[PDB]
């Protein structure tokens, strides 16, 4: 009567286990980072309706205590088949821990491939901008594109290191809550990493590139305005001819430290230019 | 000799260089040899990311990767030298190949070689290996005088 009922709910409950266990609970392997967001989803209302079965499975429990308890003669039986619901349920919840395991795996896999691939294209771009060979047509541009990089090297450097963080943060999250393919994962950090590294020296290679240009044409730029100077005294007082004399001497230093950078035919003109600025100096004096 | 990643500055007055990463990897760019301050890159890139890699025949391999050498086409007033490590290795033997443009791939060849490498150092002072050295390191020296876009150690 009691017991009558109590058969007739376990193998409801057993029932219920069976249908969720093999039919309902799926072994699909999602394609992409959106049908593994989907499958997650559907999963853990799932793994929900299981967790609330919870509730059934100790009223059957304690409907058999209480029989057996009361001295029931099918004491026995019943408390095997209690045995035997409590089984399969914790089977039931096993498969259900084990398919989220995977499922949150294979999603966080997907998502940190996928920003991992988009910084790396980032920064493969940023390369590109700092490989320009373009070295300045004239002093008035040269000092535009050194001040553009600047500028174009500090934001490329502070959003990239935010970026490199991000990811590199998310990966140990990965590993320390451990996941099946943190060996993958520490070889796509270390890539990462490296080509950032790679990039910074690049840029900064490239500024120093550009900072060269720059003295060769400030050079240029300074001699033809010294020329000039001594031009208009000469067509023309002590004390403004002995300030220009200090900036010859101190132009002069200029070319010897170009010369030691250049040779052949840019060393010629570097060297050339201080002999006009010399000459055309002393023809004053 | 300092460090690079893949990039550094040299002039007139030259520098020696190695790979922080890998050490074998060895750039001499030596004085008076540069015409002007010059930003060069190396790079070891992956025969597959290239469109048109080397053509190689039945019992040929690379025993290298791609090195990309910067800025493609440079040119020195004199010789300049790039150690580059190699894999153990047919015919045992090794040859440098160039590409100038990445599509044709010929093998490199310089007027110099081993006996004008006092010559070609300018009085700098470092020590190249003994030929036989660098066999037992498997390491090739690569006597240049310009940057091609790619260069490359294969096995015939
Ligand atoms: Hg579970
Ligand atoms: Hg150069
Ligand atoms: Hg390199
Ligand atoms: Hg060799």
């Amino acid at each position: 009567n009691e017991a009558q009922q109590y058969y007739l709910d376990a193998d409801e409950a057993e029932a219920w286990i069976g249908e969720q266990e093999l039919y309902v609970i799926s072994d699909e392997i999602p394609k992409d980072e959106e049908g593994a967001i989907v499958m997650l989803k559907r999963h853990l209302r799932q793994q929900r309706a299981v967790e609330d079965y919870g509730r059934n499975i100790k009223q059957l429990a304690s409907r058999a205590q209480g029989l057996l308890s009361a001295g029931h003669p099918e004491g026995e039986q019943i408390i095997r088949l209690q045995g035997q619901v409590d089984k399969h349920y914790a089977g039931l919840k096993d498969v259900a821990c084990e398919r989220k395991r995977k499922l949150e795996n294979m999603y966080h896999l997907f998502q940190l491939k996928r920003e991992t691939d988009d910084l790396e294209q980032w920064i493969s771009e940023k390369e590109l901008v700092a490989s320009s060979p373009e070295m300045g047509q004239d002093f008035d541009h040269v000092t535009l594109l050194r001040d553009k990089f600047r500028d174009f090297a500090r934001e490329t450097g502070a959003i990239g290191q935010e970026r490199v963080d991000n990811v590199n943060a998310f990966i140990e999250r990965l590993i320390d809550a451990g996941h099946s393919e943190a060996a993958t994962i520490a070889e796509w950090k270390d890539g990462l990493n490296e080509m950032w590294a790679d990039l910074l020296e690049l840029i900064d290679t490239r500024m120093q590139l550009l900072a060269a240009s720059y003295d060769l044409h400030r050079y240029f730029y300074t001699g033809a305005e010294i020329l000039g100077l001594i031009d208009e005294k000469h067509r023309e007082f002590e004390r403004d001819v002995h300030l220009l004399g200090v900036q010859v001497q101190q132009f002069q230093d200029v070319a010897t430290r170009l010369q030691t950078a250049y040779a052949g035919e840019k060393a010629e003109a570097i060297q050339n230019k201080e002999q006009e600025v010399s000459a055309a100096w002393q023809a004053l004096l | 000799a300092t460090g690079f990643l893949v990039s550094f500055m040299v002039d007139a007055r030259g520098g020696s260089m190695r790979g922080s990463r890998h050490n074998g990897l060895r750039v001499v760019i030596p004085p008076r040899t540069c015409a002007a301050p010059t930003r060069i890159t190396c790079r070891l890139v992956k025969p597959q990311k290239l469109s048109t890699p080397p053509p190689l025949a039945e019992e040929e391999g690379l025993a290298s990767r791609i090195i990309a050498l910067g800025p493609t086409g440079a040119q020195f007033l004199s010789p300049v030298i790039v150690e580059i490590p190699h894999f153990a290795s047919g015919d045992r033997e090794l040859v440098v190949l160039r590409s100038e443009n990445g599509s044709v791939w010929k093998e490199h060849r310089s007027r110099y070689g081993e006996s004008y490498l006092d010559q070609i150092l300018n009085g700098m002072d470092e020590e190249l290996g003994s030929l036989e050295e660098l066999e037992k390191k498997r390491v090739c020296r690569i006597i240049t005088t310009d940057f091609p876009l790619y260069f490359v150690i294969m096995s015939r």
